[PDB]
């Protein structure tokens, strides 16, 4: 609205590697989050197709299509509650404390619903995990809401 | 241990002994209106992890921004001296140094 | 450039200007390459490197033209840095396809032709990235060790 | 400050004063960060270090400025002494968990956030707190040895 945030629009030049103000399709998903939106994966998939909009072939961009794209990915942030991401992990383990075993969390966040590479798993549990193989996830979801 | 993942209803299931046990088509129902009710969960719950995930690529990339270049321009001059009179003879010389 | 550095360069002008006046000129050149076994030195290649120079070689005209040519030089300290970063578990030389695609994938100083001319001289280990360390002894002082 | 300390201040106080008068001018200050490598040294960080004194910088003005600033201060031996209390066995560097919390429920000056910048330039075992004696190496003599 402007509130007109003219810092995404700085923020599409450090993105966009050619320098003629246009950033691919396969960017804009990162680049959502980079704006502090989390639009999951296949909703940014969606979107896209559901605009006729293949992701496959070579693509383009304009800050006009980006900008409206932000603007529609940004009443969805509304779905990032706090309660529901400890009680997800709360459930996960046994007994009065916040601990998964390291290779639960680590199998689970690659393998169960959008695929996550485990170099990215490895740098998500960089330092909220000890040597005792338990991630204490009070700290960890905090951690990772800090960003 | 399998059944950790899906966005399958864990109660259509029960274990024991030998064998699971598995609804259809009720108790199958059910679980299918579950399933959905994780992809929602799920695939919300996905996204920001997705999200997240990247977000700490970012933190590392750009910390390696200068420790490249620091190696990046540092080859390349010795890939040019190495070659430089001056600069072998600094080679054979630097160790009677002190 | 480290104080260190510059102390050592002081150290190796002082040996090749075998006069001791503060320049070296084309003389002094010629007899420190007769003391280091070349007795066939043309010349041409004296007059090569000091045609590399607009006046005589004293002091802040060897180091500004060491300076010139070694704008990217690193010492084996923060080449062992990054090198430490790259296996950050410690003790294990890293991968040979790891550090092709991490060099291009990052930047374009680590495009491949350039990698394989990297895995030419630095022999396979060292090109490979297994090794380690033998490359950031080679990068501060070049040659076969 | 035990006197030997005081006697490294007054060679410190010394070779910055390369005019021998007693007090150190912007002068000295520039021709000593030049003899150590600096040709680059800015006038305006030899005026923030002039800032910092009320008047001219003699030997007693550059004592006072150090104790304001060194106010907690230690001596490598006085460090080891206080870590050999810590580790009353010997030879072993303690653990990590052990000086976290032995540094909060002691004190407010051992609370965590501190301890996460302890653990930052000093680095995991210095951090950790299993190693033991570079750290005070370096609070004594800082940067990295």
């Amino acid at each position: 609205s402007k509130a007109a945030a003219d810092d995404f629009k700085e923020a599409f030049l450090l993105f966009d590697r050619t320098g003629d103000a246009k950033i691919t399709a396969s960017q804009v998903g990162d680049i959502a989050r980079a704006l502090g939106q989390n639009p999951t994966n296949a909703e940014i998939n969606k979107i896209l197709g559901n605009p006729s909009k293949e992701e496959m072939n070579a693509a383009a961009i304009t800050f006009e299509e980006f900008l409206p794209m932000l603007q529609a990915a940004a009443n969805n942030k509304d779905q990032g509650t706090f309660e529901d991401f400890v009680e997800g992990l709360r459930v996960f383990d046994k007994e009065g404390n916040g601990t998964v075993m390291g290779a639960e969390l680590r199998h689970v966040l690659a393998t169960l619903g959008e695929k996550m590479t485990e170099e990215e798993v490895e740098e998500l549990m960089k330092g909220q995990e000890d040597s005792n193989g338990c991630i204490n996830y009070e700290a960890f979801v905090k951690h990772i809401m800090s960003v | 241990k399998l059944l950790g993942g899906g966005d399958v209803d864990h109660t259509q299931y029960a274990f024991g002994h030998t064998k699971v046990f598995f609804k259809a088509g009720l108790l199958g129902l059910l679980e299918e209106m579950r399933d959905d009710k994780l992809a929602e969960i799920i695939t919300a719950t996905q996204a920001r992890c997705r999200g997240f995930l990247m977000r700490v690529e970012y933190r590392a990339m750009v910390e390696r921004r200068e420790s490249i270049f620091c190696i990046q321009y540092n080859v390349r001059s010795f890939m040019n001296v190495k070659h430089w009179p001056w600069m072998k003879l600094f080679f054979k010389i630097k160790p009677l140094l002190k | 450039f480290d104080e260190t550095e510059i102390e050592d360069f002081k150290e190796a002008f002082t040996v090749i200007d075998q006069n001791a006046d503060g320049i070296i000129d084309k003389d002094d050149l010629r007899e420190t390459f007769a003391a280091m076994g070349r007795l066939n030195v043309k010349n041409e290649e004296l007059d090569a490197m000091i045609k590399e120079a607009s006046g005589p070689i004293n002091f802040t005209v060897f180091l500004t033209m060491f300076g010139e040519k070694l704008k990217g030089a690193d010492p084996e300290d923060v080449i062992m840095g990054a090198f430490k970063v790259l296996d950050p578990d410690g003790k294990g030389s890293i991968k040979k396809s790891f550090l092709e695609e991490l060099l291009t994938t990052g930047g374009g100083r680590f495009t491949p032709e350039e990698i394989k001319n990297m895995w030419a001289a630095f022999p396979p280990d060292v090109a490979g990235n297994v090794d380690y360390k033998n490359i950031c002894y080679v990068i501060t002082h070049g040659e076969d060790a």
